[PDB]
């Protein structure tokens, strides 16, 4: 799935 | 930089001013009497820059923040106001924007086994938008997490409150976030992947994630729902009763459909959802000849993407290995 930054 | 340096000593002046409290047993301290609900916001704010981050850790920000999240949880707990959801909300954002692609930052946090429990405990806050932010937080701290964050993450009981979370959320959004958590966390183990099949309506609930209709025209709940159901489907395939969920949401005819996506992350998790419910049971098996199975695999098994390649071969074997009596010609 990954990683992200707020959002 | 000595704007954020400000707010950073409020906050760990606050803190300070907090654990002293709870070491005591001064009336209990209120966050809105320091005016902390402003000081997060800020420094979330400047969090999304990448040069106000670097800034930031150099101060041990998410530190801080963590520690501020973590007091006011185990102060307040979820009977709190709304200066104290607000206050969780801004902390949570800083907290996803700090771990991104941060080792340091994710390996202190899953350290705080405090603010973990209290992160986890934040889930079943009546405000369904401070639940995507928390499981934002833990989606990056699932994501190349070490051995002691994997741990930590487990004990902490983060994959039974997320998934027991994602049935209960209406926005696509919120589940989004939830569903990536869970994704990253049922890679770790196969305790988690226990845990996952354990929730009652879990199972029934991921395959209806695989037709999921995207407002926002995007493939993101498809993927993640996917994901996490090839990454439990080594175990549902030893559990008959499991197995029989998928069944009769109409699972297989989906998994097969999914194989045309142009989404190679949706084909991947398909052929290893098919790869290990192909194995063993003759009525999978048959169900899945008479949807036209094998000529479907056999399309893929030259693909360049190594898990496409080994999991519709793999598959496709099953399949052959294992031609049901009717087919024989006949009889």
């Amino acid at each position: 799935a990954g990683e992200a930054a707020y959002e | 930089h000595h704007h954020m340096l400000h707010l950073l000593e409020q906050i760990r002046a606050y803190c300070e001013t907090c654990w002293e409290w709870q070491e005591a047993h001064n009336p209990m301290p209120a966050p809105v009497e320091h005016q902390i609900c402003p000081a997060v916001c800020v420094l979330m704010k400047l969090s999304f820059d990448e040069e106000h981050r670097h800034a930031m850790n150099e101060l041990g920000g998410l530190q801080a923040i963590a520690e501020l999240l973590q007091v006011d949880c185990e102060m307040y707990g979820l009977t709190n106001d709304h200066y104290s959801i607000t206050l969780r909300r801004y902390a949570g954002m800083a907290l996803t924007n700090l771990t991104f692609g941060d080792v340091a930052n994710k390996a202190t946090l899953c350290s705080m086994k405090g603010c973990m429990r209290a992160l986890v405990a934040q889930l079943k806050s009546e405000s369904e938008d401070l639940q995507q932010v928390i499981a934002s937080v833990l989606r990056n701290l699932s994501w190349r997490a070490d051995v002691n964050s994997k741990k930590t993450l487990r004990e902490v009981g983060s994959v039974k409150a997320l998934m027991e979370c994602a049935l209960e959320v209406k926005k696509e959004s919120t589940l989004k976030s939830v569903l990536s958590a869970l994704w990253n966390l049922s890679a770790h183990c196969t305790e988690n992947k226990a845990d996952i099949c354990a929730v009652d309506g879990a199972l029934a609930f991921l395959v209806g994630t695989l037709t999921y209709r995207s407002q926002t025209n995007t493939l993101a709940i498809i993927e993640s729902g996917g994901g996490i159901l090839r990454n439990v489907s080594s175990l549902i395939a030893t559990n008959e009763d499991h197995r029989q969920i998928l069944r009769e949401n109409n699972c297989l005819q989906t998994l097969l459909q999914h194989l045309k996506s142009h989404s190679l992350t949706i084909v991947s998790n398909a052929c290893g959802t098919l790869w290990n419910l192909s194995a063993r049971n003759p009525k999978d098996q048959e169900a899945l000849w008479d949807m036209g199975a094998v000529s479907m695999l056999k399309n893929l098994i030259h693909s360049k993407h190594k898990m496409i390649a080994m999991g519709s071969a793999a598959a496709l074997r099953n399949l052959m290995a294992n031609r049901p009596a009717k087919y024989k010609d006949a009889n």
